[PDB]
Formats: C-alpha cells, structure tokens, sequence
C-alpha cells in the first residue's frame, strides 16, 4: 500500500481537577512494574599513531630529500598525536580511581536469592558483555597474531584493515585497561552492592543480602513496609521479567545499542578515510612515487613528486585536527561516566533526571567497547485512581494538637478493615493503613487541617 | 541517485534530499540601440544627375 | 558632551560580621525581603538545512555537468554529513520532550493562582509573554505555506529574505520537527505539573493543590516561620506581583538573556548569508558566472576556468560542513543542560544554589523561544540585615543531660516585648522572634557551649 499521511499523536496527561477548600483530590497509582532503560557512555578514542615518513613516501631516495624540507611538519604531527594519546590514557586512570572500592563482598553463584542475576560472571566477563561483543560487527582484534595475519601464513579471505596497517605505516596502540583487569573492576562494583544505604555508605560496608538492600530502596521511595512484606515473591517476579527483557535489548531499535555500534563505525571510518587517500592523485601522473620516478627525467620528476607530497601532508594535518577534536569530546564524555558511577551507581538518587525515568532504584554498569554501558532498573506507576485527601488533622478539643503525615498522605478511608474515618497511605502506591505515631509528626496548626472531634490515637488526647 | 550516493543496492530507510528542479528556460528578451538608419532620402527629390 | 571620565572600578565590600569568642555569637539576619527574577536562555537547536551539491556548484550548465563527475564522491560525503547532523538534531528534540511531559496535570483555567497575576496563562495558544518575545525577535518570515509563492514574481518587489534566496542557491531549509502548537502544549503541561512540589519528591503522586498553597509550603521549606507567613499573605502576593510585572519591561537589549536570543537568531542567518556572498566569489576565474565564462571562452580554455571555479566552490562547502558539525554538537550539549534544569530548576524546589536564580530557590517557569527554551527564576532577596546575640543551644542547669538545639532557625536573646522568656526562636530566613517550643527544637547531646539555664524552659519543662 501507499504510505499514509498521519498526524503526530499528542498524548494528553491525565487531568486532575483542582478543588477549592480544605481538602483535595489526590492521584495515586494502584499498580506498578519494574522496567529498564540503558545508556552508552563512550569514554575513549582508539589510540593510533602515524609513521610520517612512510605515509608520504616509501624509501625512494628522491622524495626523502624533498621531504627533508618539510620534515618539521612531521615532527609537529607526531607530537600532536602523542599528546592526544596521553590524554586518552589519563582518562582511563582517572575513571578507574573512582571505580575501585576499599572493600567488597565476595561474589558466588546463586547471589541475589530469588533475583535471577544473569549479569554474574561465568567464572570471566559476563554473558551480557559477550552478547554485546557478539552483536557488534567490529573487525577481528589486533596484536596477536598481528603481522602474521597480514602475511601469506593465513586465509586469503582476510579483509582486515589491520593488515593494511602495515602498508600504510599506521600503528594501533593497545588499550591500557587490560580486559581481564577490566572484568575485575566491574565485579568490584557488583561487590559494593548491598549496599549504599545505612547512612552515606562512605566508610562502613553493610555486607547484607541483595534482597534486603532492595527492600530498603523500596521503603526509600514511600512504599510502606507492610506492603513490601506481603509482596516479596511478587516483587521478585516482576523484577525478573524486566531483567529477562535484556535478551531482546540487543536490537537495532535500542538507541544505546545503536550508539555502541556507531562508536565502532567512527573509528573504522577514520582509518578508511586514510587508506583511500593513498591512491588519491593531486594532479600527479600517478599515486605511486616509484612509477613517476621510472617514467620521468629527474628535473621534471620532482615537479610531480612535489605535487604529490604536498597533498599528502595536507591530509595528515586535517587528520590530526580531527583526532584532537574527538579526543576532547571523549574526555568530556568520560567525566560524565565517572559522575554516574559516583551517583547513579554508588547511591540511590532522589534527583530524577539522571538514571532511567522511574524514580531511582539500583543501576548497573558493564564493559562496552570504548566505553561503559549502563542499565537502569526503574519503577513505572500504573492504574492511577483519584482519592480524597486532607492537608492534616487536629483534635477539635485542642487546636494545638496537630499532625501531618510523613512521606505519605491522609486520605478518607475506603477500606473495610479500618474503623477510623481517615487512613495513612504510602506515596508510591495505594496502600491505606491506620494512622499511628510511626507514620506521622507533630506540626504547627493550620486553618486547613481537619477538625476531628472524636477518635484520634496520635495524640490519644 | 540515492543508491549511488550510498554506493549500495540497499539504502537505509529515511527522508532524503534529492536534487532540485532546474525550472525552465523561456524565449529571449533583448534590448539594444535601434533606428540608426542609413539615410538614402536624397534619391527622392530634385532632378537626378 | 564633555570629555570622558576615567574611573576606578568599585568594589562592593561584604557586610562585616565579627567572629566571636566563647559560648555565644553575633548572628546576621535580614529584616526585609523582596521577590525578584532572573532569566536564562538555553539554546537547544541549530536550524536544519541541506544543500544541493550540484546546484550550489553549478546551474546545470553542461560543461560543468561533465566535469563535475570527477568530483561526484565529494558531494556524497557532503550530503551524508549534513543529513546525519540533521538527524541528531531531531533526536535531541524527541529526547528532551520525553522528559518534559508529565503523566498528569491540572487543567489550566483563567484566574489561576488566586491573587497572583499569572500573565503566562494562555489566550485560549501560546502566552502573552511568549508573544512579546516573538515580536521582539527580528527573524525573517517562515516558508512552507504559502512558501514559494511569496518568492515568485506575484509578490512585493521588496522581499530581501534569505528564505526566498533559498530557491536560487540550491538551499533547503528543513522544517522544525514539531508544530508550535504541540510545543505550547508541552509547556502548558509543565505549568499544570506544579503542585505537587512537596510531600516527598512527588514522583508519581499528584497533590493537585492551589498554586498559592504550594508557595507557602516552599516558604516553610526555606526556614520562614508559619506565623509570619499567615500574617503577611496578602503582602507576599503583592511583592510577588511587582516582581512578576517587571517581566513586561524585561525585553530590552540590557537583558543579557534576551541578547543571547538575538545572537542565536543571527548565528543561523550568518551561516546562510556567507554562502550567498560566495556565489559571487571568483577564484581568479574570468568571472564568477559559469555562463559568462562559457560565452567568452574557447572550450579548451573554458574548461580550465570552470575547474578553477569548481575547486574553490567545493572548498567553501567543505568548510561549511565542518562549521555545522561543530555547532550541532554544542547545541546537543546545551540541550542536555536544559533537560537537567527541567528536572531540577522547574519540576521541584532545589537547595543547590548555583543553579537557578541567585536567591535561594522558589518556583521557576519556562517558555518557548526561538531555537531553545527560556527560563525565568523567581528568587528571594534578603535586605536590611541586623546583628543579634545568639546561642549554640540551651540546657537545664539542674539537669545537664537535658539539652536542646533549634530546628531550621536559631536561638536568640529575646528583644521582643511580648515574650517574657529571656530566649527566643527565629527562622533562618527572616527575623521574627517566637517562643521556644517543642515544635521548633530537637534534643541533642550536651556540649560545653550550651547555656546553663537555671530558670524556665518549656521543652523539656523540667
């Protein structure tokens, strides 16, 4: 069929009518689900260096003599590239300094109890990290066996730019981080889990079960403790369903996944731009220096060589500038990752904004090529209902006896188990309960507080 | 043309710009000095030689 | 006028307050305050454009068409780069708006906010304030519809728009990703997302309480005592409205945020205009026009002149792409900043300082602006500071384990004739003494600097 014109839909917010007087309508969810979002923060640029003699010419004596006039350009090029590479390694060390913890839990199979925890290493990296590496389309790795994979002692079907590295004079520097050490760093972060609570968490280490730290976080968002105790298996089930969705998360519609793939593509593009320029004439008779030498008398020969050399140098200068820009953006991105490790991961956060949009509950990070990949567990509200609520309550016999709810609301009761006309609820979920001193605090009196003439247990009198 | 820009037989979905219409040419309009007139009027009067 | 005057730059000295020896200290507290406003312009996007890579270079003259084939791969790189930059701009908008929307909101009605004036309410629409901004902006009229028929000979001879020059250069100005009415609805939803603000982080619940009520909650959130607030309720609304009313005079060139909006408009205009001038830029070629060099040259010569003309034209296009890539990335970073401000400066009161207006924090608002968002932050400005005597805490002299310290305020020696007690409590934000009661204090561990009270304290009574 023909493509169809359509309006862009605008989802309307649920309207809640404003009410006058001393009481108000309140919207509260009656259902929720766990769910996840993911992010990819690049932290590095692949490090490369350039032989500035071999890029231009390849041992022909005439161009070497000609190149000597321009030899200082290469010195500038090499120094700039070297400084760019030093910055990349500075960022790695700085990030790892925050990744490390003074202490951690040991990690064993069956960790997390009823939670499934597919992220655990196959003692290793992790199955999730390996799925990411398998989904990524990146060319086969350097270093070993290297140079002999360029060479005739291998398949004729190799198509690696890494073999072309030894033609062009490119050098790919190894990453500083070492993948085995990197895997150890991600397990150290998992060992800091259980947890972040029980004050700032910056000295002591709680060393408690993972499930207990989860209940703490759930009580930290206004879910009542009573609800948490009754739903413990239900919570684990909904949580595991959200985790199970990660097996479908490695798809092209996942934007974080897409960004990982494009970081890989950007590095490959920089090198392929460079390879194509080796064949680019600048009006020279041939891209090969030896060919123009063979075909020309030397007084004319170096006119052709000069045209060719200058265009080759110009592409190197542009190339360095491109790398410097990319290196700086990576450094900034690395700082952002460090901030999230010291905020979104190391603690529960109340900020909204950062982390996935479902309040905040514990988040995780795994290794990704050239960066970190974050996953954020979150809470999604559903099935909102409107209820009657009051700003506070006070004894009609004594105007100074005034209370207001803590982390929750006073609502008219709609529940058959509560004889009291009013009830306390959690703010994250609909959960009415009797009003007791544990869930309330004394406050200064206000005109909108209800005047209760009979039964209030807080204060009893 | 779109395929040639991506050097492939399978372009990724999207909205893409393509070259603009040239519009069209129309017949010429010219202005230049006129009427300089080689004056043969002496042939029309008096007795010819 | 007379001669100019050399002058020293003034240095405003801070009010000095003495550090003090032993168990008590001077305390500086304001005795007056006023509302005030600060504002910011955060750009979020770059105008999206594309360039026909054949039409910019030549006008379809055939000699160019033959010669251009040698360089056809440069154009593909140009088109792809611009296309990806434009894609990123659209993605950033969608990403931002996903956090802008609220799951629920109050309906917007006339007379909202009670005694507050609220000129931001829609003309049920955009807002009167947004319209003041758009009228102050000097930007050329939009295309699309009727678009091209305002460029065509059936129109005024006086148009000078770069927008109709678009049909000469091979330029295309892409339409903005969102209809302006949807954008207004996104910010209408933000207006309706106010209240709840308090009562936990507000993340799912919607308190749906009057705007004035939410303000008093915020004022207790900065240490102003409730008694003061109840006495001054009309006064507070009036001071607030005076600060609000000043926004109608805020659209001047002396407003720096306004100036940044004006610059954003001319950054887009400047980029396009540069290339219009480059159409006339000969590179030493016999003429900048291809048709001229065709009409004046034998074809062996003609082609050489055409190639020289083409090379410089391609070079300016390459430079232009580099310029656009830089601008697009800076806009993306700026958009990220806006996203955090929506989730902090707008959605909730914040204690951070720094961010938002420079006067603690109370509610802030955001409106649509060309290429971006414009923020206003209401703030609190202290005045008429006085020094008073204050104590670190109080304890029972007969029972040294009974020690208390003030909550959200300070213990002061009383200077008020209605309080018989020698000590009094005032809020941190304002000078206003009150009796010390259990509601304003908490029990603390004893310390040597606490006063030894041998007479009368009601919290504890004994």
């Amino acid at each position: 069929g023909e493509m169809r014109l359509a309006s862009i839909a605008f989802n309307h917010p649920i309207q809640v009518d404003q009410l006058n007087s001393s009481y108000f309508k309140l919207s509260i969810p009656t259902n929720f689900s766990f769910g996840v979002t993911q992010e990819y923060i690049q932290t590095t640029i692949q490090k490369v260096t350039v032989d500035c003699k071999q890029y231009v010419c390849n041992g022909f004596q005439k161009c070497e003599q000609l190149l000597r006039e321009y030899g200082q350009f290469c010195s500038k090029i090499n120094q700039a590239l070297h400084g760019a590479n030093l910055r990349q390694d500075d960022s790695v060390r700085n990030l790892f300094a925050s990744v490390k913890s003074s202490q951690s839990s040991p990690i064993i199979p069956g960790f997390g109890g009823d939670f499934n925890l597919t992220l655990l290493e196959p003692v290793a990296r992790s199955a999730i990290e390996d799925l990411l590496f398998d989904k990524v389309t990146i060319a086969d790795p350097g270093y070993m066996q290297g140079y002999d994979d360029c060479m005739q002692q291998g398949p004729a079907s190799a198509r690696d730019l890494i073999c072309a590295q030894y033609v062009a004079g490119y050098k790919v520097l190894p990453p500083l981080m070492d993948v085995n050490m990197e895997a150890a760093y991600t397990s150290s972060l998992l060992g800091s889990i259980a947890g972040v609570g029980w004050t700032a968490g910056l000295s002591s280490f709680a060393a408690i079960p993972f499930a207990q730290s989860i209940f703490y976080r759930l009580n930290g968002v206004g879910i009542t403790q009573q609800v948490l105790s009754e739903n413990q298996k239900l919570i684990a089930n909904k949580f595991n369903q959200a985790l199970g969705a990660m097996q479908t998360g490695f798809t092209t519609t996942n934007e974080a996944f897409h960004k990982v793939q494009d970081a890989v593509n950007n590095n490959a593009q920089a090198l392929s731009k460079l390879a194509s320029e080796l064949s680019n004439t600048f009006g020279a008779i041939s891209a090969s220096i030896g060919d123009i030498i063979q075909r020309l008398d030397p007084p004319e020969q170096d006119a052709q060589i000069d045209r060719l050399i200058n265009g080759r140098l110009t592409t190197l200068n542009a190339f360095v500038a491109q790398q410097l820009v990319r290196s700086e953006s990576a450094a900034l991105s690395a700082q952002l990752a460090k901030d999230k490790v010291n905020e979104c991961v190391k603690a529960q956060s109340k900020r909204s904004g950062f982390c996935g949009q479902g309040t905040h509950i514990v988040s995780f990070v795994v290794n990704a090529p050239n960066g970190l990949y974050f996953m954020h567990v979150g809470y999604y509200p559903s099935n909102h209902i409107e209820v009657v609520s009051a700003y506070g309550l006070c004894d009609a016999a004594n105007p100074t006896n005034c209370i207001a709810p803590v982390n929750g609301y006073f609502i008219k009761t709609n529940n058959t188990r509560i004889v009291d006309e009013w009830s306390y609820t959690g703010s994250s979920f609909y959960a009415p309960e009797p009003i007791t001193s544990l869930n309330t605090k004394y406050v200064a009196p206000q005109v909108t507080y209800q005047n209760i003439s009979t039964n209030l247990p807080p204060p009893l009198l | 043309q779109l395929h040639c820009s991506y050097e492939s037989f399978d372009v990724e979905s999207g909205v893409y710009s393509v070259s603009s219409f040239e519009a069209k040419p129309s017949g010429s309009v010219v202005e230049q000095a006129e009427g300089v007139e080689c004056d043969f009027s002496p042939l029309l009067s008096g007795t010819p030689p």
